[PDB]
C-alpha cells in the first residue's frame, strides 16, 4: 500500500 | 528513454512559511537526453502526465530531508538561485532506499 | 542590472540588462559578444528554460544571477 499525506508543517 | 532513478513520492506547496502536501501518487526521477541534459521530474503516476521537467546542472540544487516534518518522509529539492524550493514527500512503502534516492538523485545532478 | 552568462566549456560573460529584456535581446547581446547565432543558444535558469518572447522578469531573475548559455 502506501503512506498517507504529511500534515502540513510551518517551513524553517 | 530509460530512467536514472525513479522513486514514488508526492508534491506540496508552501504557503507563507507552511509546506502544504498534495495527494497524487506521483513519481519523482532523472532522465538524460539525447542532447546529454539531466533532467528532474515528477509525474503523476495516475494520469501519467508529467507536471514537472527542470535542466539541472552541477550546483543548481540540493535534494534534501526535511526535518519539520515528523509525520512524513518530506524532501525538499532547493536552488541556490533563490527561493525556489519544491518539497516531496516519498510515498514508497518501505523508507529502506529513503536515503540512498536521497544520495543517487544529488549525485546525477552534480556529477552528471 | 549586471548579469553573467556562463557555458560549459567554463567561458563566463558579463551582460548589462533590464528585467523588462526579453530571452531574445539578452540572446542578441551574447550574440554582439561571441558570434554565436541565437538560434543555437539556449538560456537555462533555475531547471526552466528561457523562452523566446517571455522577459527575465517572468523568471524573476535578479541582479548578480548567472544564466546557464548552452549551445545546440
Amino acid at each position: 500500500q502506501e503512506p498517507e499525506p504529511p500534515e502540513p508543517f510551518e517551513y524553517i | 528513454n530509460k530512467y536514472l532513478v525513479e522513486f514514488r513520492a508526492g508534491k506540496m506547496s508552501l504557503k507563507g512559511t507552511t509546506v502544504t502536501p498534495d495527494k497524487r501518487k506521483g513519481l519523482v526521477y532523472i532522465q538524460q537526453t539525447d542532447d546529454s541534459l539531466i533532467h528532474f521530474c515528477w509525474k503523476d503516476r495516475t494520469s501519467g502526465n508529467v507536471e514537472d521537467d527542470l535542466i539541472i546542472f552541477p550546483d543548481d540544487c540540493e535534494f534534501k530531508r526535511v526535518p519539520q516534518c515528523p509525520s512524513g518522509r518530506v524532501y525538499v529539492l532547493k536552488f541556490k538561485a533563490g527561493s525556489k524550493r519544491l518539497f516531496f514527500w516519498m510515498q514508497e512503502p518501505k523508507t529502506d532506499q529513503d536515503e540512498e534516492h536521497c544520495r543517487k538523485v544529488n549525485e546525477y545532478l552534480n556529477n552528471p | 542590472m549586471q548579469i553573467f552568462v556562463k557555458t560549459l566549456t567554463g567561458k563566463t560573460i558579463t551582460l548589462e540588462v533590464e528585467p523588462s529584456d526579453t530571452i531574445e535581446n539578452v540572446k542578441a547581446k551574447i550574440q554582439d559578444k561571441e558570434g554565436i547565432p541565437p538560434d543555437q543558444q539556449r538560456l537555462i535558469f533555475a531547471g526552466k528554460q528561457l523562452e523566446d518572447g517571455r522577459t527575465l522578469s517572468d523568471y524573476n531573475i535578479q541582479k548578480e544571477s548567472t544564466l546557464h548559455l548552452v549551445l545546440r
